[PDB]
């Protein structure tokens, strides 16, 4: 019951400057403290800032390596709390998470967390292609579909079927950064039946470059 | 800072079997309160982490009691019994006794029994022609292990270059992997050839699935 969400994530620039919100509901959020820790492939999680409670005088807490760049603050009235990040370098680069400061003594909820990505090269949204049968015998589990996405940058890119409706058997590769650009595949199985008579598309979501691609796979 | 080295850095176990995940620190973790703040988290595919135990050995709310944590001086460990599929993924161990810190972390992949790959080919599509390049796909789905290759052959001949392989993470249902590989061919590269194979060998056989189409 308890929620945490945030958003603002993206490409940013060396050295430039991001936002980013965590909205909280589920509970009386002026009662804890509030978190913000990155996660990075070459640093693993690292946390980065925490701010107290109104009667802490909102007490606010920054690792050493963000102290004097980033700033957290809060707004109980709106159950949210935020992280100004400037002078952004590579290094800032992850995975972003908001979490709770438990009464138990640790971050008891996180966020699904947003991605950020420091890089002086440019958003470029991804293309679609369909994976289709290619015709053949129905030998291995019975319809198998697919979107490929290449070509985008930067990561993370999600994938879902018939806008999440479809969700049994959908298997997605992780992506491959190759001539400066990132490629994966999400295909799903389906009953030889329930195709082409049913209706299934790919949903291709890609944040940085807020797109949302919507391809319906046909026999073709 | 307060170091956490977790081990081992990948942890092979079989369903129902007993997972043990170890974390050391750089100093003590006891608080001058008389607390020890030392935690464990799981973290799934796709999914933030959670957290299972607090101050060394509390379970978190909802946290099976298969999930139990113990700690001595600088060592601690968490311990999983009777593990099951949905507990695959990534286990941090972290402090906040002082600057909070976390692990590197340790994967947990479920030891399951083999199983042979499905092949699908999927000729380009003509949208991709235009932009000079053309990507043969050949998908390997739900096998096991992890292990496998793909080789390409075009026309009769093994092409080894232009092939791009890469592999799902681990199915919380089923424990298998999928992977895909892709052969990307220059448009004029792809039409001076009719037949397109690849060929995928795996634990789980000694002929090749072979898969092709034709033009
Ligand atoms: C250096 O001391 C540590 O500073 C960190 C960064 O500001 C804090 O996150 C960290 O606090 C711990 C414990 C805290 O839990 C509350 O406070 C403790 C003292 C109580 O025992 C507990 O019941 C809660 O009221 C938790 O929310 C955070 C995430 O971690 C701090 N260490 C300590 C030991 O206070």
């Amino acid at each position: 019951e308890v929620k945490v969400e945030e958003s603002g994530g993206g490409l940013v620039q060396p050295g430039g400057s991001m936002k980013l919100s965590c909205v909280a509901s589920g509970f009386t959020f002026s009662n804890y403290w509030m978190e913000w820790v990155r996660q990075s492939p070459e640093k693993g999680l690292e946390w980065v800032a925490e701010i107290r409670l109104k009667s802490n005088n909102y007490a606010t807490h920054y690792a050493e390596s963000v102290k004097g760049r980033f700033t957290i603050s809060r707004d109980d009235s709106k159950s949210s709390v935020y992280l100004q990040m400037n002078n952004l370098r590579a290094e800032d680069t992850g995975i972003y998470y908001c979490t709770r400061g438990g009464a138990v003594g640790a971050m008891d909820y996180w966020g699904q967390g947003t991605s950020v990505t420091v890089s002086s090269a440019t958003t470029t949204a991804p293309s679609v292609y369909p994976l289709v049968p290619g015709c053949s015998d129905t030998s291995g589990s019975s319809v198998t579909l697919g979107c490929l996405v290449k070509g985008y940058f930067p990561e993370p890119v999600t994938v879902k079927w018939n806008y999440g409706a479809l969700s049994s058997g959908v298997r997605t590769v992780s992506s491959v950064l190759q001539s400066g650009f990132y490629s994966l595949s999400s295909l799903v199985t389906v009953p030889s039946s329930t195709w082409p008579s049913q209706t299934v598309i790919c949903n291709v979501a890609h944040p940085a470059s807020k797109v949302d691609l919507i391809k319906e796979p046909s026999g073709p | 800072d307060v170091v956490l080295t977790q081990t081992p850095l990948s942890l092979p176990v079989r369903l129902g079997d007993q997972a043990s995940i170890s974390c050391r620190s750089s100093q003590s973790l006891l608080h001058s309160d008389g607390n020890t703040y030392l935690h464990w988290y799981l973290q799934k595919p796709g999914q933030s982490p959670k957290l299972l135990i607090y101050k060394v050995s509390n379970r978190f709310s909802g946290v099976p009691d298969r999930f139990s944590g113990s700690g001595s001086g600088t060592d601690f460990t968490l311990k999983i019994s009777r593990v099951e599929a949905e507990d695959l993924g990534v286990y941090f161990c972290s402090q906040t006794t002082h600057v909070p810190t976390f692990g590197g972390g340790t994967k947990l992949e479920i030891k399951r029994a083999d199983a042979a790959p499905t092949v699908s080919i999927f000729p380009p599509s003509s949208e991709q022609l235009t932009s000079g390049g053309a990507s043969v796909v050949c998908f390997l789905n739900n096998f096991y292990p992890k292990d496998i290759n793909v080789k390409w052959k075009i026309d009769g001949s093994e092409r080894q270059n232009g092939v791009l392989n890469s592999w799902t993470d681990q199915d919380s249902k089923d424990s298998t992997y999928s992977m895909s590989s892709t052969l990307t061919l220059t448009k004029d590269e792809y039409e001076r050839h009719n037949s397109y194979t690849c060929e995928a060998t795996h634990k789980t056989s000694t002929s090749p699935i072979v898969k092709s189409f034709n033009r």
